[PDB]
C-alpha cells in the first residue's frame, strides 16, 4: 500500500542484470493499469509545514493510510491509492494567514493523475472524469 | 534536528568538495552578456529583449532568422511550422519589433496582480462607504446591466480573434505583444461581468445572469453592426497581421473607444456612477498601453520599413478601408442608445464633439502613419445618420 | 564563396530577380521554381540548400509588384494570374472531397499549394484552403495507418530500396 | 456607514457565467486542419480568470526571483555549480525554452480550436504560461552566463545552436512535433502525451541532477515551470474525454497517441538520458529507473493504463524500452564525436564513472568505455594531437546517419539501441532511416519530412569554417565555445581545427 | 570562476561537517509555535498576531 | 490622441511642496519636554513620498521573504546551523527586536518634536520603518523556532526573558535610553549614537558570525534591517545641526552625547560581544577588533571626530575601551553562573576557544580559563552533580551586583574591565553602582533609576520557583528551556534546579 | 500601498493619453479642485500630525 | 587608499600584546578625525553587479583611486576617501531595467558618513553638510 | 474651512491623551466632516463637471 507506492518498490531496487532480466522480458512490454496518483509538492515552507502537520498527521493517519512521502532534492515525491484531497482552509488555518487553492497552486509542482478545484479543495484522483 | 535523507553538491562537505576542486581561477569568456550579439533598441541591452529576441528558431528563410534549414516536421500536405505566407505584410527583419513598455512575463503579471488586489480592496470599500445610494437606479437596472454588460461580448470577440496569431506569429516578440494585448480584452470582458455579480451582490433584486446583456448583444438594434463586425474580424480573417491591426488600429480605436471613453464613462458621472468608471480606467490604461506596440509594430516597423514601405503601407490602407464601413455601421448603430437615455442626458452638440475626439485621435494616432486619406466630416456624418 | 548564409547561387538569384519587373514575368517564374525545387515531386534537388530563401526572395517581388498593379479588391480577392481566388478555393476543395484514397489527395494538396502558394493566391483563401484540404488529406492517411505491410508501402510510395538493416 | 464589506466576486462567482460569453453564429469554427469534430464543450478544471491568474503568477515570480537574486546570489550558487553541469545546462536549459515556445504556438491552435469558453480563457492563459516558463529558461541562462563560471554558450545559445545536430532534432521533439499538424490532436500531442508524460522527468527529475551538481539555479525555476504544467494537462485530458466518446473520433486516437510517443521518445530518451550521466558527476539513479518510474510505470500505469474506453498501449514501446537502455549511451559516442559543433563543453568518462555505468548497465565497458579508453589514448582531450573521434569513426568504416524524420544521429554499426539502418530513393534523393516508425511516416508523408541534414548542408566544407561562420568562437576570436575536456587549461583553438583536415561528406554517396 | 575569500558554514565543507556533527537528533522541542501562548482572537494565531503581540 | 503620456509626478515633484504643508498657528508646538528650542527647517535628505516608500520597502520584502521561503527552506538552512548560534540568536534577536521596537516610540517623540513638515513625513517613514524591523527581528525567531533545532527560548523569548539579568539592561541600553526623557535629543540618543554607531555592530557585524557558523537566515533578514537606518542618521544628523548652530543648545550637546554614548555602551559592548565570542564556534574576529572599527575608528572619526562644529570626544571614551577588552570577558561568567535564569543554552568554552582567547586576550587563562577548568571539574554539566557557578562565587566571596543605572551585572573582586563597586544609602534603600558616569547620573537624578533588581524582587526566593512562575520550562513543563550545556543530551530539569536549594540573597544587605 | 502606488501611475500615465481631460469643466478644475479640494489637502495633513503622539 | 583602506590597517593586524598595547595607551584614548567614507552594500545580483563592472571599473580608476571593498559574510564592505557617488539610472542602463535610486536603496545595508539624494544620483560624504 | 482648521488645530495640538485624540479623530471628526468632504461633496458632485480623476 505505502510501500508498494514508494519510488523504488520493485523492480526499482533490483541492479544490474537483475534490472534487465524485468525491463526487457516480457509482459513488461505492455502497459500495466495502475489505481494510484502522484503529486509532486515543491519544497517550501508552507508546503513542508502542510505535509508535515496536515498531510502525514491528518490526511494519512485519517483518510488515506496509503500515502507515501519521499524527500528527493528540491521536491516532495507523493505517491497515493485513490486519491489525495486538500481543503486549502485549512492550511490557511495552519499557516496563521489567508491562503486559497491559487496560494496552494503556487508550490504544487506536478500531477500524474487528473487533478481539479471545486472552491478551496484541491483533488488528485485517479478516477477517469467523464469516462466512469 | 534532522536534516534529511538527500545530499547536494552546495551543503555536503564531501560534493562540495569535489565541485570546487574541479573549478576555474576565472571565467572561460569574459562575457557575461546573454544576448550580446542582439542589435539593441535603445542604448544597451535590456531584459526584455535578451530574454525574449530570438526566441524563435526561424532560419535565414524567414526575415530575421537564424537558423538554415527547412522544418523538421510539417503539416499534411507540406506547409511550413512558421512561413511567410501566413500574412501579406513582408519585412526586412521579423524582430524589429519592440514592446516600448518592455513587458516581459513576470512584469506584466506583476502590474495586474496589483490591479486585482487594488479592485478587491476598492469594492470592499465602495460597498462599505454605501456609495451605491448615489446612484441612480435606471442608469443601473438597464443601462449598466443590459448596454454596459453587452460590451463584454464585443471585448471576448476581439480577444479570440487574436487565437490565430498565437499560432502565426513571425518572431517571439509580436507574439509577446499580441498574446499581452488579447489577454487585457478578456480581462476587460470578465471585469465587466465582475461589476454585474457586485451589483447583484448589494443590490438586492439585481440579477448577475448575463442572458439579459447577451440577448441585446444576440438579438439587439443597438450592437448588432458592432457584432457583425467583431463576427468578422473574429472568424474570416486568416492573416494573423490583418487581424490584429484591424481590430487594434481601426475598430477598438473608433467604436471601442467611443463606447468606453464617450458614452460609458462620459455618461455614468452624469447618473452618481463611480463604479463602471473605474473598471473603464484599467480599460483605457490597456488600450494605451497595447497601443505603444501596435504603433511601434505595424508602422514604425512594417510601414517604416527601408524596403517594403509602400508595399505595408498599400496594404494597411487596404485593411484600413476594408474595415472602416463594418466600423461606421457598428457606430452608427450604437447611436440608437442615445435615445433611450432620460430626456436632456446630453445634447446633439456634445455627440458630435465626442465623435470628432475620437476620429480626430484615430487620424492622428492611425490614418496619418500610413498616410490614409480620412475625411473626419463625412465620417462623423456617417455615423450621425443614425443619431435616431 | 560558397556559405550557408551567403554563397554565389543566391547572389546570381538576387542578381536575377533584380530585373524582373513585371508582375506576370514574376508570378510565373515564382510558379515555375516551385515546381523546379519545392516538393518531394520537384523536377530536380540541385537547389535543395538554398530553394527555400530564394523563393521567399522572388515572393517579395511579386507581392510588391502584385499590391504596386492591383487595386484594392483585386488584391483582396484575386491572384497574380487574374483569377477569381474564391473559384479556385472552392473548386480544389471540391475536387479533394471527390478524391477516393490519399494517393489522389496529396496530389491535389501539394498542388494546390505548388502552384496557388502567397503571394499569388490571397493570403486568407489560402489558409481557408489549408483548413478545409489538410483537413481531407488527414482523415484519408490516418485511416488503417498500420495495416499497410512497409514492404507493401514501399511499393506504393514507389520507392527504390537501397538498404535494408535487421 | 451602510452596508458591510463585500467585495463579493472572486474569481469563481466570475467564471460562473464565463461559458456563456460565446455566443452561437455562423463561422463560428476553427481555422485549421483537424479530423476531430465532435462536440467538445468541457469545463476548464482550474476556473481561472485573467486577474486571478496573474495574482498566483506573480506570487511564483515573487518568491522565485529574489531567491534568485537575494540569497542565492550570495551563496554564490552560479559559481559553486560544477563545470560539467554548468556546460549541460546549457543544452537543457535552450532546448527546454524552445520546446516550451513552441508549446506556445500549439497552445494557439488549442485555443482556436476549442469550442468552450472556459477553454478559451483557458489556453489563452496556458499561452501566457509557455510565454512565461520560456523567458524562464531564458532567465537560466541568463543567470549562469552572469554569475557563472563558463558564460560562451550560455550567452549565445539562440545561434550557436545551429552548428550541431542535437538541435536539429530539439526542433521536432517538443515543437514541429506539436505545431505543424493537426489542432484539436495537440490535446494528444501536446498534453496527453508531452506535458503529461515528458515534462517530468525532463523539468522535475533533471533539478535532481542539477542539485547533487550544485546547481541550485535550476530548480528554483525549473519546480515552478512545472506549477503551470498541471492544469494544462487535465485540460487537455477534458479534449481527450469528448474524443473518446465520440466513435467517429475514437478511431484516430490510437495511431495518433503511437505516433506522438514515439516522435517525442525518439529523442527525448537518448538525448535526455545522456545529459544525466554523461552530463553529470553525481548520478542520482541510472537513467532508465528515472524512465520506467515517470515515463512507464505511472504515466504509463496512471495514463494510458486506466484508459481501457479503449486506449491502447503503445506498439513502439517494446522499442523506447530498449532506447531507455541504450540509446543514451550510443549517443554520447556521437556527440562527444562530434563535440567541435555544439555550444558546450564534454568530458570523458573517469574511472568512478566507467564502474557506476558498468555496474548498471551491464555490457558498457566491452562496448562503450573502450572506446572511450581508444579515445583517450589517441589524444582527443589535446589540441597538439590533431585527433578527433570523429576520424576514429572514418578509420574504422562507422557510418554516421541522421533520420530523416527525427534528426537524430546514429551509428548502425554501433547501435545497441532499437535503431536499424534503411535507405531509400526518391526522385532523385535519398533518406536514411533508424526504426520502422519514422520510415512509416515518411513512407506515407514525404512531403512532411524535407530537413536538410548537417552533412547535406556542409558537405565539402571544412569543419573550422562552419564553426567559425557560426561564430562558434569566444570572445577572443581564437578559442572554441566547444570542448573536449571540461577542465580550463590547454583549450583547443580554431586553428587546432584547422590544423587537421575535417572536410564532411553526405555519407549517402557511399550507397 | 571565483568564489570569494570568506567562508560559510552552510557551503564550506571543512565548517559544514564540524556543524553537522554537532547538530541534535531530533528538535530539543516539539512545540514549534512563536507565540503559542498569545491569546487567538480567531480559533487559530496568525503572524499578524505572532510577530506583534508581547513585543 | 491626446498629448505626451505623463504619469509623470514621481516622489520629487510632490515633495517639492511637502514643506508647505504645516501652516502657522499658536499652539504648533511640542508636547514633550525639550531644553532644545532652536529652528528645524531641516530638509529630509531623502525626498520621500508615503507611496514611494511602501514601493522600495515592498520591493525588499520581495526578495527576503522571498529567499526564505522558497530557496533557504530547501536548502534547510534553519537546521544547518551551529547549536551555540542557535540558541545566540533568540537572544540577539528579541533584544534587538525591543531595541527596534522601543525606537518606533522614540521616532514617536523626534515626530512630535519636529517643526519641519518634510521631517514630520519622514519621522513617521522612521517610525514604519522601526516598526517593519520589529516584525524582522520577531520573524527570525519565530523561522528558527518553526524550522530550527531548539524552539525552546524563540517560541517565548517575550514572557521568558523577564526572568534574566540581562533582559534588565536592554531595556535600557536601546529602549529607556531613547524614550524616557528629552525629545530633540534622541537625535542624539537614539540617532547619533543609536542608529549611527552601534546598529552597525549589532545588525551588520552579526551577519558575518551568523554565516560563520551555518546561518544565513539573519544575514538576509538583518541585512534588510538595516537598508532603512541610514535614512534615520541623516535625518537626525540634520538635527544635529539645527543644535549645533544654536549657541544656547549647543550648550547641552557634550552632556548629552557622552551621556547618550555611555549609557549605550555599558551594555552593548560587554553584552554583544560576550554574545559574539561564546555564543559562536567559529569566531570572525576579536570583539575588541570590531569594536576598534565600527566604533573608536569609523564612527568617531567620522561622525564625532568630523564635528570640530565644536563637539567633544566622549570623556567616559578610556573606560569605554576598557570595557572593550575584559567587559564581555567579565559578564559570561555571571551569565553563565547564572544560566538557570536565562532562556537560552550556554556552553563552556572548548580548547580552541580556550587557547583562541588567550592568544587574543593574554592574561585569559590565568584568570577566565582557570575558572572555567574548575567549573566542569566540579560538574557544572552534570545534573548529577548539584553544582551551579554561583556557589563557586558564594565559596570564594564573590558577590555579583546589579547596576541601579545600567542594570548590568558586575562581580568587582574579579572584574578586569572598568567597573568599580560604590555603594550609597538614601532615604532606607541602598544603592550599587559600577562606574563614575552611572553614578553621577543617579546623583542627579535619582527619580529615574529606581529599577529594581534580580536579588530585590526574588529576594528569599528558591530559584525554581522563580523559573516555574515565569515559564521558564518546555513543553513536557519539567525540563529547563536554559542549559550549560548546548549538547542534546542530559538536560537539566526543574528538580535539578530544586534539588540543590538556592535562594536568591540581596548582597547589599551584606552591609 | 506599493500595489496601489503603481497602478496610481500606470493610471494617470493612461489618462493623459487617453485625453480624458477634455471632458472635464473648465471651471471645476481651476477652482473646485485647485482651491477647495487642495485645501482639504491641509485637514488630512493635521489630521495626520494628530497621531504624533499617540506613538 | 586601498590597503590604507583597508578593514585590517594598523592597529588591526596586530594580535594580542602587539594589539592590547597600542589600543590602551594613550593618543588613542581620544577620538580622531576621518575624511574617509564607510559603504555596506548587501551581497544581491544588482550589487554585485554595480560592483564589479562600475564601482571597481570606471569609477575607481575615473573618479575615486581611494575606494576599497572587502568581502565579508552577505555584504560589501566598502571604504573611501572623500565620498561616493552612485548614479542610479548608470545602473538602470546596465540592468537593461527601470532603476531610481529608490530601487538602489534596497540593498544598501549602510552607512558611515552623510548620506543623501539628489533625484536619481545617491552621494555619501564626509563632509558636514549645513555647518561646513 | 475655517471651524475645520479649528478642529483640527485642536485635534492635533490641544489633546494629550492619546486615546482621545485617535477617538476624536476617527470616531467623531473623520466619520461626521472627513466623509462629508470627501463622499457627499467631491467625490458625488466631481462626476458631475467630467472629472474622473478626483474620484
Ligand atoms: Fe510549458
Ligand atoms: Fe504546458
Ligand atoms: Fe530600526
Ligand atoms: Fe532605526
Amino acid at each position: 500500500s505505502v510501500n508498494s507506492n514508494a519510488y523504488d518498490a520493485g523492480i526499482m531496487g533490483l541492479k544490474g542484470k537483475d534490472f534487465a532480466d524485468q525491463f526487457f522480458a516480457d509482459e513488461n512490454q505492455v502497459v500495466h493499469e495502475s489505481d494510484t496518483v502522484v503529486l509532486v509538492l515543491k519544497k517550501s515552507d508552507e508546503i513542508n509545514t502542510f505535509i508535515e502537520e496536515i498531510l502525514l498527521t491528518d490526511y494519512k493517519k485519517n483518510v488515506n493510510p496509503t500515502v507515501n512521502v519521499e524527500d528527493r532534492a528540491g521536491y516532495w515525491w507523493i505517491k497515493a491509492n485513490g486519491k489525495i484531497e486538500v481543503d486549502c482552509d485549512e492550511i490557511s488555518e495552519l499557516l496563521g494567514r489567508q491562503f486559497n487553492v491559487y496560494d496552494f497552486l503556487v508550490d504544487v509542482s506536478s500531477t500524474i493523475g487528473r487533478a481539479y478545484t471545486l472552491g478551496n479543495k484541491f483533488t488528485i484522483t485517479s478516477e477517469l472524469m467523464g469516462l466512469d | 534536528s534532522m536534516l534529511g535523507e538527500r545530499r547536494r553538491g552546495l551543503t555536503d562537505p564531501e560534493m562540495a568538495a569535489v565541485i570546487l576542486k574541479a573549478l576555474p581561477e576565472a571565467p572561460l569568456d569574459g562575457n557575461n552578456k546573454m544576448g550580446y550579439f542582439v542589435t539593441p533598441r535603445w542604448k544597451r541591452l535590456t531584459e526584455y529583449e535578451a530574454l525574449t529576441v530570438y526566441a524563435q528558431p526561424n532560419a535565414d528563410w524567414i526575415a530575421g532568422g537564424l537558423d538554415w534549414g527547412d522544418w523538421t516536421q510539417k503539416f499534411h500536405g507540406g506547409r511550413p511550422s512558421w512561413g511567410n505566407e501566413t500574412t501579406e505584410l513582408r519585412t526586412v527583419d521579423w524582430f524589429k519589433h519592440r514592446d516600448p513598455l518592455r513587458r516581459w512575463h513576470a512584469p506584466y503579471v506583476k502590474d495586474k496582480a496589483e490591479e486585482w488586489r487594488y479592485t478587491d480592496r476598492f469594492l470592499q470599500g465602495y460597498s462599505a462607504d454605501g456609495q451605491i445610494r448615489a446612484m441612480n437606479p435606471t442608469w443601473r437596472d438597464e443601462f449598466i446591466n443590459r448596454y454596459w454588460g453587452a460590451f463584454l461580448f464585443n471585448e471576448y470577440g476581439l480577444f479570440n480573434a487574436h487565437s490565430q496569431g498565437a499560432r502565426e506569429a513571425l518572431s517571439d516578440v509580436t507574439r509577446v505583444s499580441l498574446a499581452f494585448w488579447g489577454f487585457d480584452k478578456i480581462d476587460i470582458a470578465q471585469m465587466i461581468q465582475l461589476e454585474r455579480g457586485f451589483l447583484a451582490k448589494i443590490v438586492p433584486g439585481f440579477d448577475e445572469s448575463t442572458a439579459v446583456p447577451k440577448a441585446e448583444w444576440t438579438n439587439g438594434e443597438v450592437y448588432k453592426s458592432a457584432r457583425l463586425a467583431v463576427e468578422g474580424l473574429w472568424q474570416e480573417v486568416f492573416d494573423w497581421n490583418e487581424s490584429a491591426f484591424s481590430v487594434h488600429a481601426v475598430y477598438d480605436a473608433l467604436f471601442g473607444q467611443f463606447v468606453r471613453r464617450e458614452f460609458f464613462q462620459r455618461l455614468a458621472p452624469r447618473f452618481g456612477d463611480n463604479l463602471t468608471p473605474f473598471f473603464i480606467n484599467q480599460a483605457q490604461t490597456y488600450f494605451q498601453i497595447a497601443k505603444q506596440g501596435v504603433q511601434d509594430l505595424y508602422y514604425n516597423c512594417l510601414g517604416d520599413d527601408p524596403e517594403f514601405s509602400d508595399y505595408n503601407r498599400t496594404v494597411m490602407r487596404n485593411w484600413t478601408g476594408k474595415w472602416l464601413e463594418p466600423t461606421i455601421a457598428a457606430l452608427r448603430d450604437f447611436m440608437g442608445l442615445f435615445a433611450k437615455l432620460p430626456a436632456g442626458t446630453t445634447d446633439k452638440e456634445e455627440i458630435t464633439a465626442s465623435l470628432y475626439r475620437v476620429v480626430d485621435d484615430w487620424i492622428e494616432d492611425y490614418a496619418s502613419r500610413i498616410d490614409f486619406k480620412a475625411d473626419r466630416d463625412q465620417i462623423v456624418k456617417a455615423v450621425l445618420a443614425g443619431l435616431k | 564563396k560558397l556559405g550557408i548564409h551567403s554563397n554565389d547561387t543566391r547572389d546570381a538569384w538576387v542578381n536575377k530577380i533584380a530585373q524582373l519587373n513585371t508582375l506576370e514575368k514574376a508570378a510565373e517564374m515564382l510558379k515555375q521554381f516551385r515546381m523546379d525545387h519545392t516538393t518531394p515531386f520537384r523536377n530536380s534537388y540541385e537547389l535543395d540548400n538554398d530553394y527555400l530563401w530564394i523563393e521567399a526572395k522572388l515572393e517579395e517581388k511579386v507581392a510588391v509588384l502584385k499590391a504596386r498593379a492591383f487595386n484594392e479588391v483585386d488584391f483582396r480577392h484575386k491572384t497574380a494570374f487574374g483569377e477569381d481566388a474564391k473559384s479556385v478555393l472552392d473548386g480544389t476543395v471540391a475536387k479533394m472531397n471527390a478524391a477516393k484514397d490519399k494517393w489522389e489527395a496529396e496530389k491535389i494538396h501539394i498542388g494546390f499549394r505548388q502552384a496557388y502558394k502567397p503571394p499569388i493566391m490571397p493570403v486568407n483563401y489560402f489558409l481557408d484552403g489549408e483548413r478545409q484540404l489538410g483537413t481531407r488529406l488527414m482523415e484519408l492517411r490516418n485511416l488503417n495507418y498500420y495495416d499497410t505491410p512497409l514492404e507493401e508501402l514501399r511499393k506504393q510510395r514507389g520507392v527504390r530500396v537501397v538498404h535494408l538493416q535487421s | 456607514a451602510a452596508n458591510r464589506a463585500p467585495t463579493s466576486v472572486n474569481a469563481q462567482e466570475v467564471h460562473r457565467w464565463l461559458q456563456s460569453f460565446n455566443w452561437d453564429f455562423k463561422n463560428n469554427r476553427t481555422k485549421y486542419a483537424t479530423k476531430y469534430k465532435m462536440a467538445n464543450e468541457t469545463k476548464e478544471q482550474f476556473k481561472l480568470i485573467a486577474k486571478e491568474y496573474a495574482r498566483m503568477e506573480a506570487v511564483k515570480d515573487e518568491r522565485q526571483f529574489g531567491s534568485l537574486q537575494d540569497a542565492l546570489t550570495r551563496l554564490n550558487a552560479g559559481v559553486r555549480v560544477h563545470p560539467k553541469w554548468n556546460e549541460t545546462m546549457k543544452v537543457v536549459s535552450n532546448f527546454l525554452e524552445v520546446g516550451e515556445y513552441n508549446a506556445i504556438a500549439a497552445t494557439g491552435m488549442l485555443w482556436d480550436s476549442a469550442q468552450a469558453a472556459e477553454q478559451k480563457n483557458g489556453y489563452l492563459a496556458q499561452v501566457l504560461d509557455e510565454i512565461r516558463h520560456t523567458h524562464q529558461c531564458a532567465y537560466v541562462n541568463y543567470y549562469f552566463a552572469k554569475n557563472g563560471q563558463d558564460p560562451a554558450g550560455h550567452n549565445d545559445a539562440r545561434r550557436t545552436r545551429t552548428i550541431g545536430p542535437l538541435w536539429k532534432g530539439m526542433k521536432r521533439v517538443f515543437s514541429d512535433g506539436f505545431i505543424s499538424g493537426d489542432a484539436v490532436e495537440c490535446s494528444l500531442n501536446l498534453q496527453l502525451v508531452g506535458e503529461a508524460c515528458f515534462t517530468n522527468p525532463l523539468i522535475v527529475a533533471v533539478t535532481e541532477w542539477a542539485a547533487a551538481n550544485g546547481d541550485e539555479i535550476t530548480p528554483t525555476v525549473f519546480l515552478s515551470i512545472e506549477t503551470d504544467e498541471l492544469r494544462h494537462m487535465a485540460n487537455g485530458y477534458q479534449t481527450v474525454v469528448s474524443i473518446a466518446n465520440d466513435p467517429a473520433s475514437a478511431k484516430y486516437l490510437n495511431t495518433d497517441l503511437n505516433n506522438a510517443f514515439w516522435t517525442q521518445q525518439k529523442y527525448f530518451t537518448p538525448v535526455l538520458g545522456m545529459l544525466f550521466e554523461y552530463g553529470s558527476k553525481f548520478k542520482v539513479e541510472p537513467w532508465v529507473k528515472t524512465w520506467n518510474r515517470w515515463v512507464y510505470e505511472d504515466w504509463g500505469g496512471i495514463w494510458i493504463g486506466r484508459l481501457g474506453y479503449g486506449v491502447e498501449s503503445p506498439r513502439s514501446l517494446k522499442d523506447a524500452k530498449q532506447d531507455a537502455y541504450w540509446a543514451h549511451h550510443d549517443l554520447y559516442l556521437l556527440a562527444y564525436a562530434l563535440w567541435p559543433t555544439g555550444f558546450f563543453r564534454l568530458a570523458l568518462p573517469d574511472q568512478e564513472e566507467m564502474e557506476w555505468f558498468e555496474a548498471n548497465y551491464p555490457g558498457w565497458y566491452d562496448h562503450y568505455g573502450k572506446i572511450y579508453e581508444e579515445w583517450r589514448a589517441r589524444g582527443c582531450e589535446d589540441p597538439s594531437s590533431g585527433f578527433i573521434p570523429l576520424m576514429w569513426f572514418i578509420e574504422n568504416n562507422h557510418p554516421i546517419y541522421i533520420d530523416r524524420v527525427s534528426q537524430v544521429p546514429f551509428c548502425p554499426s554501433l547501435a545497441k539501441g532499437a535503431s536499424t539502418l534503411r535507405v531509400h530513393e526518391y526522385n532523385g534523393q535519398m533518406h536514411t532511416f533508424s526504426d520502422q516508425w519514422g520510415e512509416r511516416m515518411w513512407l506515407a508523408e514525404p512531403e512532411r519530412y524535407e530537413c536538410q541534414n548537417i552533412f547535406e548542408q556542409y558537405e565539402g566544407r571544412e569543419l573550422s569554417e562552419v564553426i567559425a561562420e557560426l561564430h562558434g568562437l569566444r570572445s577572443d576570436g581564437k578559442t572554441l565555445i566547444a570542448q573536449p575536456h571540461v577542465r580550463g587549461d590547454k583549450l583547443w583553438t580554431l586553428d587546432d581545427i584547422k590544423r587537421l583536415n575535417c572536410v564532411f561528406k553526405n555519407p549517402v554517396k557511399a550507397f
